[PDB]
């Protein structure tokens, strides 16, 4: 309950500032101030095209690299087991093909930023 | 009497570039109308590039038409991007000024000028 | 034996004696087409013909380079070559014709 | 320059060079802002004789550009030119070659 | 005598070959050959041969002027040919400069010499948007130092000084609007020229 | 080639101009004769077609087009 | 002469010290905290800030401030209506509309300076041959509207009798050189 509590209060003490930066201050709106900033002209594009990224693959394989530090994460109660050569040897082998995925990626240069 | 051409050997197709390049024009207007913020509607804008094209429309020289033809281009692709402004745009419309009138006497009225 | 030639986009150009032997005689070779009396078929065989000699009297690079005076010798190859398609475009050009238009009187009096 | 002996110490050691010695604060080496007036020279051509302008106006020497060929003026073996000798090459520096 | 310049006859002498040379390697396009008291070389050719003057002087082995310094254009009004259109040459290999000379009027179009020098783009851009000269074959010839939507090229000698326009904002509007421009102040001109000739050797003989 | 078709949807245009035609347009009627029109509305009407008919008409015979009816036998023969 | 700034000479080849050497320098930061260490004694300096509006920065006699029109020491305004400073003027920013006054003396009836047409090149003040006009070292005269920097005779006048404590004092110092 109480980081419950904890929460709202910051959720609050946020919506009171942005309330307050909102209802305080005096307002003159008019078209050319709105208008989107783009240096100082008008801009040609509507800001919403397609933007093609670059660095997709090393964001497929973040994703991938997340769900393997999803795997790697339980090892602090995975030290506490009774057997600890299974687990030396599995958290071996985990850690080993995770770094054997990188250096594949690598070498073929799917982490370059192919334009 | 025996000058050099730039494009156009005679008349005939300067007209014909000049009908491209309205063509071209007429094209890109409602293109620029949506694309910078116009108050005007498509149908002005067409009828000032009619305007523009007819105080144009006296010339029967071929190299004055092709370098007016060319003017022309260059101020159409800064229209194509947007490197001309809705001022610049709206420049062509005079909406600030009022017109001196064409009759003696407000001429006479107002100012020293014929 | 040069490592590099200190330029930026000129590469090293290991044997430039056959290089420049090649592209010496492609330039006689195709000044061969120019008339007789043209001057610039008779100034470049003199440039291409003296050049040629040197090359071939000279054997090693650096005091070849010092013999013909036009920077290094990628540079006096890259030279040659460009006079190779001067050559060229000078054969489609005929630039020893006379003087195609006189100018009008005042064109270039100075000041008006 | 009015720093302690153990700031000064630190700054020389941070920086790896002697601060004190060349500080980019002026403090008295500068010249007084009061100076004695000063006495200029006049130049040459203030000889009061064999000082007639006609010998010495420049900028009557100009004379109009040589015509070298004309196509109305004229009306139009020997060896290739240059327009200058070939620019000898530069020489690499003595006291700091930095190669 | 501490207030002449040198002369260095040696240099004259030097540019008036070359001089000789080009006009004897090119003459269907060189019109005249000129060298100054200043030991400056200056060829000018017919407007044809532009590009192979250009050329030649580009890539010829005892003329390489690899290095383009300048081009510009004058407007001398008084003229048939109304534009005098000059390239103004660096030599490296040989520490000279040349200057070639064509001439233009406001309906003759020269051809662009991009295909020789890379900065002839922007330098014939300049030249067409301040004189008006038309520039052949000139990947995307365009404006480059006017606004967007001027009229007129400022550079000639009839254009006025202070343009034919003026920017100002109107809140009516709420743009940047242009207006027949009205001077408040009226620049003066000033007839700064002496009755007395001062240089005889430029007397020109009477009409 | 769906004449009919062809032919009130080029009249179609040609009413919905909006600068011409008080009952006065025929089927052989010319534009600058009997109209009264010139090159920039000639092009317009040229222009009206290809945006209603999906295909490009040239400059080269777009100037030699005079009337609806060779609107609609060019269409046809180009279709 | 010329030099390399990037150029090597041969090479050193390579060692297990020069080896361990660049491995520390790559794994340890080294550059990276000897920067820190130079911004540090940066820090640790003395800063070379001013309290502005109390410790005013250096000047010289020779400064180009606000134009003045200066007087002889009998009160006689000095400018005697020769024009020779607005035809010198690169910017034009001067007019000098004048008449010959009630005793006779050639003295001007209009004597505008545009401050912000001006570009305080100093070219009136070399050019006048009685150094009527003058660029006095006032600098803070920022005004609040344009109009207040289209200067005329009366507004210049008073310039000159605000600052002629300080402008003879300059010119006496400076006029040597000149
Ligand atoms: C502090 C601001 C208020 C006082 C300002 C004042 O009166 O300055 C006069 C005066 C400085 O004027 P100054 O004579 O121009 O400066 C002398 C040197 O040029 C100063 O040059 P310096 O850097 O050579 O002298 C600094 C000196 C003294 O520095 C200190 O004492 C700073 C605190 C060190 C801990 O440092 C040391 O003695 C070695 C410190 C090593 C630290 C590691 O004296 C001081 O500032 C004395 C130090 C005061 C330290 C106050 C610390 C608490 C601040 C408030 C906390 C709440
Ligand atoms: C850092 C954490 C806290 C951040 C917030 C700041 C807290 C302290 C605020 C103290 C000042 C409070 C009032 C600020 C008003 C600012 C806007 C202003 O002056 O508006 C003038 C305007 C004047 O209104 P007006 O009647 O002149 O009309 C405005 C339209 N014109 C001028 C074009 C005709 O509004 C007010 O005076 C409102 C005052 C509200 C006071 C609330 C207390
Ligand atoms: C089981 C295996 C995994 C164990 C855990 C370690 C994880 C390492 C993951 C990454 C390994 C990748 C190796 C291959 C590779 O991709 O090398 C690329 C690299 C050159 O790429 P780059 O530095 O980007 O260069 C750009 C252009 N020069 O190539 C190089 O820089 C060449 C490097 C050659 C030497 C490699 C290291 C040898 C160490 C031997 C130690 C013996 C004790
Ligand atoms: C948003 C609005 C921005 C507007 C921008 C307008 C751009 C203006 C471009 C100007 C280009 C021209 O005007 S070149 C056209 C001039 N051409 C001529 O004069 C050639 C001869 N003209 C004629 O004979 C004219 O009568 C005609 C009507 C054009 C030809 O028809 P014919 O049939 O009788
Ligand atoms: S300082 Fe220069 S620009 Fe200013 S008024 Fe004097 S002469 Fe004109
Ligand atoms: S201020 Fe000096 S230069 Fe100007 S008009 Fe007066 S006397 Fe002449």
């Amino acid at each position: 309950m109480n980081l419950y509590t904890v929460i709202f209060i910051n959720i609050l003490l946020s919506l009171t500032l942005i309330l307050v930066a909102f209802w305080l201050p005096q307002m003159n709106l008019y078209s050319e101030k709105a208008n989107p900033y783009e240096c100082g002209f008008d801009p040609t594009s509507s800001a919403r095209l397609p933007f093609s990224m670059k660095f997709f693959l090393v964001a497929i394989t973040f994703l991938l690299f997340d769900l393997e530090i999803a795997l790697l994460l339980p090892l602090p109660w995975a030290i506490q087991t009774i057997k600890t050569s299974t687990m030396m040897i599995m958290a071996f082998i985990l850690v080993t093909i995770l770094s054997l995925g990188l250096a594949y990626e690598w070498t073929q240069k799917g982490l370059e930023w192919t334009e | 009497t025996s000058v050099k051409p730039i494009f156009s050997r005679d008349l005939n197709e300067a007209k014909r570039r000049v009908r491209e390049l309205y063509r071209a024009w007429y094209r890109e207007v409602p293109n620029t109308v949506h694309l910078m913020q116009l108050d005007i509607t498509v149908k002005q804008g067409r009828d000032k590039v009619r305007e523009m094209f007819m105080k144009n429309a006296h010339v029967t020289d071929p190299r004055v038409v092709d370098l007016l033809v060319i003017k022309g281009k260059m101020e159409l692709q800064e229209t194509i991007k947007v490197w001309k402004q809705r001022t610049h745009v709206m420049r062509f419309f005079h909406e600030t000024e009022t017109p001196r009138p064409k009759d003696f006497l407000s001429k006479f009225y107002m100012g020293h000028d014929p | 034996l040069k490592k590099t030639t200190g330029l930026v986009g000129l590469a090293v150009c290991d044997t430039p004696h056959e290089r420049l032997t090649i592209l010496y005689t492609k330039t006689l070779d195709i000044l061969k087409h120019f008339p007789k009396h043209a001057a610039y078929r008779k100034y470049t065989e003199q440039i291409t013909n003296e050049k040629l000699d040197m090359v071939k009297a000279e054997p090693d690079v650096k005091k070849l380079e010092a013999l013909l005076q036009g920077g290094e010798v990628e540079e006096v190859i890259l030279q040659a070559e460009k006079e190779l398609s001067l050559a060229r475009k000078m054969l489609k050009w005929k630039p020893w014709e006379p003087l195609v238009e006189e100018p009008p009187a005042n064109q270039w009096k100075w000041p008006i | 320059a009015s720093a302690t002996r153990v700031i000064q110490k630190l700054r020389n050691w941070a920086s790896g060079q002697d601060l004190q010695a060349k500080l980019q604060l002026r403090y008295q080496e500068i010249a007084k802002r009061t100076q004695p007036p000063p006495k200029l020279p006049v130049g040459p051509s203030h000889k009061l004789s064999n000082n007639y302008y006609c010998t010495r106006d420049g900028r009557r020497e100009v004379v109009p550009p040589s015509i070298i060929m004309s196509s109305q003026k004229a009306l139009v073996e020997k060896k290739a030119v240059t327009p200058a000798p070939p620019m000898k090459r530069w020489e690499l520096s003595k006291d700091q070659p930095y190669l | 005598r501490p207030t002449v310049r040198p002369r260095s006859d040696v240099t004259h002498k030097q540019l008036s070959a070359f001089g000789e040379y080009v006009a004897e390697i090119l003459p269907k396009y060189v019109q005249q050959v000129q060298v100054s008291c200043l030991d400056e070389l200056e060829i000018c050719i017919h407007p044809d041969g532009v590009i192979p003057t250009l050329t030649f002087l580009r890539d010829h082995t005892n003329a390489q002027f690899k290095s383009l310094a300048d081009l510009t254009a004058v407007d001398v009004p008084t003229r048939q040919n109304r534009f005098e259109i000059v390239y103004n040459l660096l030599s490296l290999r040989f520490n000279s400069r040349i200057r070639v000379k064509t001439y233009a009027d406001e309906l003759t179009p020269i051809d662009s010499i991009v295909s020789v020098h890379i900065a002839a783009n922007w330098y014939e851009r300049e030249v067409w948007d301040m004189f008006g000269v038309f520039f052949f074959n000139h990947p995307d010839l365009r404006r480059i130092l006017t606004d967007y939507g001027f009229e007129g090229h400022p550079f000639r000698k009839d254009f006025p000084l202070t343009g034919y326009v003026e920017l100002r904002y109107d809140d009516e509007v709420k743009r940047v609007v242009a207006e027949p421009v009205e001077l408040a102040q009226e620049f003066r001109k000033f007839d700064l020229n002496s009755p007395w000739e001062a240089f005889p050797a430029y007397r020109q003989p009477p009409e | 080639l769906t004449l009919d078709g062809i032919k009130d949807r080029v009249l179609y245009v040609l009413k919905l101009y909006d600068k011409i035609d008080p009952e006065k347009l025929s089927v052989n009627s010319h534009f600058m004769k009997d109209l009264g029109l010139d090159s920039l509305d000639q092009v317009e009407i040229i222009m009206a077609m290809e945006d209603e008919f999906g295909f490009e008409i040239p400059d080269i015979d777009a100037e030699k087009l005079m009337c609806p009816q060779e609107i609609v036998d060019y269409i046809a023969d180009k279709k | 002469t010329y030099k390399y700034v990037n150029k090597k000479e041969q090479e050193s080849e390579v060692d297990m010290k020069s080896a361990t050497d660049n491995a520390a320098r790559i794994l340890m930061w080294t550059e990276l905290i000897r920067g820190l260490g130079m911004t540090l004694s940066y820090l640790f300096r003395e800063p070379a800030t001013i309290n502005y509006p109390f410790e005013k920065g250096p000047l010289s006699p020779r400064f180009r401030g606000e134009h003045a029109l200066r007087r002889y020491p009998s009160g006689e305004e000095r400018c005697i209506a020769c024009k020779l400073c607005e035809a010198i003027c690169p910017a034009q920013a001067i007019t000098i509309e004048a008449e010959p006054r009630a005793d006779g003396s050639r003295r001007t009836t209009r004597y505008d300076i545009d401050m912000t047409k001006c570009i305080y090149c100093g070219f009136c003040q070399e050019a006048c041959p009685v150094d009527a006009i003058v660029e006095g070292p006032n600098f803070e005269f920022s005004t609040e509207t344009h109009e207040e920097l289209l200067y005329n005779k009366e507004k210049l006048l008073n310039n000159g009798d605000k600052w002629e404590a300080e402008i003879a004092a300059n010119i006496q110092a400076d006029y040597l050189y000149r």
